[PDB]
């Protein structure tokens, strides 16, 4: 036990953060999602610009911080 | 844990069966500290506790997913009882951990329930 926040943790913290909102991303395009049925091979419903725009964000955020953290901490003296 | 805030000492005579004798002791006194307890405990129950509440937000229609995200989430609210109180001794009253554990599987059961009678 100890009263502070390893290095563990933040990056636990951080992926932690990411997961959690991969769900509230989910929710968000679940809000907007007006139709129930799939497309087929009447109207169908198109993509999310919020998955189109996540499939980028997401990783190259989660990339950005790996670079972050891991700079950070393996060259720290 | 704790973080030592002070010591005191007394002196006094116990009387026992084999005469009186003095005894002198010395309280230091520990108050706690629950970071700890927070991310370890704390925490991942109110992260839980949003899971229940995001099963509002999807739609009704989805049995399969708010069924499934509600079990999930009260399961998982009971495995972390049992290891939160892993965590504290065999003693027969609840505590404060023990109440805030309680009231998040109020919320998740009632989350669970609240489906129920929508459905
Ligand atoms: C554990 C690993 C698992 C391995 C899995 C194996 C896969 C290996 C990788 C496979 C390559 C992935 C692309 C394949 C898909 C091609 C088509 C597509 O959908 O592209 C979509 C773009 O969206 C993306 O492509 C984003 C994909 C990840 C890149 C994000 C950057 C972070 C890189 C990570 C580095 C960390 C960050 C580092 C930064 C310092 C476009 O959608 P579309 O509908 O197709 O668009 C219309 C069609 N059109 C494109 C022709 C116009
Ligand atoms: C936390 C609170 C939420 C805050 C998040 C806020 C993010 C947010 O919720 O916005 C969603 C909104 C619409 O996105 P989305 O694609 O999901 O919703 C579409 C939108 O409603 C169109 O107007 C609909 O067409 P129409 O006119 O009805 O005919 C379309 O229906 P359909 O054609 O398919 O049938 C819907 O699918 O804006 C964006 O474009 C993405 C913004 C960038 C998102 C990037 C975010 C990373
Ligand atoms: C640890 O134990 C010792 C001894 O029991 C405590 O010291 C004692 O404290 C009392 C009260 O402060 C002292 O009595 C007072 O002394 C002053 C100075 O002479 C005088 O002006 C007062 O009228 C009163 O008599 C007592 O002298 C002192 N003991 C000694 C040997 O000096 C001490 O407080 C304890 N530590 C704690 C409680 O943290
Ligand atoms: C158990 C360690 C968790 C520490 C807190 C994580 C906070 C990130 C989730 C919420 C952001 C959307
Ligand atoms: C696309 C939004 C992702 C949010 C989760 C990450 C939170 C930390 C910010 C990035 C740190 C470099
Ligand atoms: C956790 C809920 C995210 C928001 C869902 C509704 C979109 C405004
Ligand atoms: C996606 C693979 C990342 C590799 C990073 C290089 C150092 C191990
Ligand atoms: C894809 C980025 C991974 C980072 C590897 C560690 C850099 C020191
Ligand atoms: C430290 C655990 C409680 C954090 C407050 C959350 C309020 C929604
Ligand atoms: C978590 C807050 C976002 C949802 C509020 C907007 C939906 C009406
Ligand atoms: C006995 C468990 C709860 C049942 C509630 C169903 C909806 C009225």
């Amino acid at each position: 036990k100890v009263a502070y926040a390893t290095a563990m943790d933040w990056f636990i913290a951080v992926c932690y953060a990411f997961v959690f909102s991969a769900l509230i991303e989910f929710a968000t395009v679940n809000y907007f999602t007006k139709r129930g049925y799939a497309w087929d091979g009447k109207t169908f419903n198109s993509v999310s610009k919020i998955d189109r725009l996540s499939r980028i964000a997401f990783p190259l955020l989660f990339g950005i911080f790996n670079l972050v953290y891991w700079a950070t901490y393996l060259n720290r003296e | 844990q704790f973080s030592f805030v002070g010591l005191r000492n007394t002196t006094e005579v116990v009387k026992t069966t084999s005469g009186d004798y003095v005894v002198m002791s010395v309280y230091f006194d520990l108050s706690r500290r629950m970071g700890y307890f927070t991310i370890q405990t704390y925490i991942p129950c109110t992260l839980i506790v949003v899971l229940s509440w995001v099963s509002f937000w999807i739609n009704k229609d989805a049995v399969p997913a708010r069924t499934s995200l509600g079990i999930t989430t009260v399961l998982t609210m009971t495995t972390l009882s049992t290891i939160a109180r892993k965590s504290l001794p065999k003693v027969s009253y609840v505590t404060a951990m023990d109440l805030f554990v309680s009231v998040c599987f109020i919320f998740v059961f009632s989350a669970l329930v609240e489906y129920g009678t929508l459905h």
